[PDB]
């Protein structure tokens, strides 16, 4: 919803998700993508724990 | 016995250490450093173009 | 060992007191380093009053 | 350069992790410095930290002077005076810490 | 290029001459006297610059 209210569509491609837009994904957005794959994996992680 | 423990602490403090690599600050820094480089790198390749 | 660690001597904060029959004493003090280290003799009397 | 920054992240971090730490430690100051060292590399290159060989050896516990440590040792060996090193075994390839 | 094999081996510090390098071994072993030559194992394998 972030990216969208950006101008940003969610399409997950299973190992890193990517963003569809016009022009270049902005620096904050783009970080917040990493993050949030980041996230996951500490989650799967610390699920697994 | 106060060393040994603080040290254990420091020694946990690694799982610390990877999850200060997940919020935005230090990934967003991350992300400026790359979009710069990668930008230096198109503006090569769009030069020799 | 290959190598082993590079490990620092340990401090020696401790006194010696070695106990023994005079007979591996003679035996022991002939060496001059031995009474530069050792120089207090506790000596036990065979009997008592 | 994304290795420069990670470990210069965690230097800064790690700062105001081991001041109280060299406060309450001065004498354990370079070996603080070396294990703060340490982290900002794993921090860096990855390479995982071995718990083993970065935990302080606690030869004996702290005694309270009274009555003073006393041992009596009838087995005078070098092994038992002096101490041992021990050793571990990998596939052939001796390791200590 | 290996830098630990084209890395010359200071052997001692530069010595002012003023003290002169004084040097006493109690332990006159051909280790400590002449110095020693360490070794690597490579899974069994001497290796040694």
């Amino acid at each position: 919803r972030e990216a969208q209210e950006a101008g940003f569509a969610l399409s997950t491609n299973g190992e890193r998700l990517e963003l569809t837009g016009p022009g270049p994904v902005p620096a904050e957005l783009s970080a917040r993508l990493e993050e949030v794959t980041l996230g996951s994996l500490a989650a799967s992680a610390e699920l697994e724990v | 016995i106060h060393l040994a423990e603080a040290v254990e602490g420091l020694l946990l403090e690694v799982n610390r250490l990877d999850e200060l690599f997940r919020q935005g600050s230090f990934l967003r820094e991350k992300t400026q450093l790359e979009a710069r480089f990668k930008e230096a790198r198109e503006q090569q390749l769009e030069a020799l173009r | 060992a290959p190598a082993g660690l590079e490990v620092e001597p340990f401090p020696i904060q401790m006194q010696v007191i070695l106990v023994g029959t005079p007979e591996a004493f003679e035996g022991l003090e002939e060496d001059p380093a031995f009474s530069e280290l050792f120089r207090i003799r506790a000596e036990f009397s065979p009997t008592l009053p | 350069a994304l290795r420069r920054l990670r470990r210069d992240w965690a230097l800064h971090y790690l700062n105001n992790r081991f001041e109280p730490l060299f406060q309450r430690f001065p004498q354990a100051r370079a070996y603080l410095e070396a294990l703060r060292a340490r982290l900002a590399r794993y921090a860096e290159t990855g390479e995982p930290l071995d718990p083993a060989q970065w935990r302080p050896n606690l030869l004996t516990s702290s005694s309270s002077g009274t009555p003073p440590p006393i041992v009596y040792e009838p087995y005078a060996t070098a092994p038992r005076l002096f101490g041992r090193l021990d050793y571990l075994v990998d596939r052939g390839v001796w390791s200590t810490n």
